[PDB]
């Protein structure tokens, strides 16, 4: 399965859990495995291609999530979703 | 009712958003008291969304659908057409009436 489809489905579901159902834990449940998948590194040429295109944007979104987990400041979480939204629009065919 | 639309400056009064059409807008979101919580103009990037997809709050869905291209309008959105009794912790208080300054720049 292509990294862009896994990120499309995961970001969409995560946004539904947070913005729809006020469920930050549920949101983090969806995002963690995708960030872990990135951390294991790309295998295929398409996975390598994806990592090169949006690796930086996804890393900065995770950083803002980590900053939020310390701060508890929703402003940090909204910074992360600004990057996730940006990535979602770029990757979505 | 749920959303009141008051024109700040007029559109063409003919080009209203259809189904499957992308609305391109600049917005400023404020609480009823007038405290700004968000603006697309702060980012110099217009906000794009598609009507009828439940992508945005009910007040936007019904408010922006009434606007024509070129129109700048003030949307007063009651809680039930916004974030309701729950609101959004640390962003939107419970039972909040929201005021959006919305400019419909174009349709795509
Ligand atoms: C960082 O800043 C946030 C926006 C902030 C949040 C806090 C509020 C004060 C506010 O400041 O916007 C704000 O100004 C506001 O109230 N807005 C934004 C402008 C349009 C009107 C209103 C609104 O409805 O927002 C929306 C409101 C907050 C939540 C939704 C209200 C309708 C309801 O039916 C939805 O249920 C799900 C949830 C936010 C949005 O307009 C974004 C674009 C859309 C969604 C999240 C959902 O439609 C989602 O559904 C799966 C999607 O299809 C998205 C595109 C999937 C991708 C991966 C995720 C993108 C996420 C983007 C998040 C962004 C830029
Ligand atoms: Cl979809
Ligand atoms: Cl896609
Ligand atoms: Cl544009
Ligand atoms: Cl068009
Ligand atoms: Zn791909
Ligand atoms: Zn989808
Ligand atoms: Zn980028
Ligand atoms: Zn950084
Ligand atoms: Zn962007
Ligand atoms: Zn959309
Ligand atoms: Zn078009
Ligand atoms: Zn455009």
């Amino acid at each position: 399965i292509l990294w862009h489809e896994m990120w499309h489905e995961g970001l969409e579901e995560a946004s539904r859990l947070y913005f729809g159902e006020r469920n930050v834990k549920g949101m983090f449940e969806v995002l963690e495995p995708l960030h872990a998948m990135m951390e294991r590194g790309p295998q295929t040429l398409k996975e390598t291609s994806f990592n090169q295109a949006y690796g930086r944007d996804l890393m900065e979104a995770q950083e803002w999530c980590r900053k939020y987990m310390k701060s508890g400041n929703v402003k940090d979480l909204l910074q992360a979703w600004d990057l996730y939204y940006h990535v979602f629009r770029r990757i979505s065919k | 009712m749920g959303v009141q639309v008051e024109t700040i400056s007029p559109g063409d009064g003919r080009t209203f958003p259809k189904r499957g059409q992308t609305c391109v807008v600049h917005y400023t979101g404020m609480l009823e008291d007038g405290k700004k919580f968000d603006s697309s103009r702060d980012r110099n990037k217009p906000f794009k969304f598609m009507l009828g997809k439940q992508e945005v709050i009910r007040g936007w869905e019904e408010g922006v659908a009434q606007m024509s291209v070129g129109q700048r309008a003030k949307l007063t959105i009651s809680p039930d057409y916004a974030y309701g009794a729950t609101g959004h912790p640390g962003i939107i208080p419970p039972h909040a009436t929201l005021v959006f300054d919305v400019e419909l720049l174009k349709l795509e």
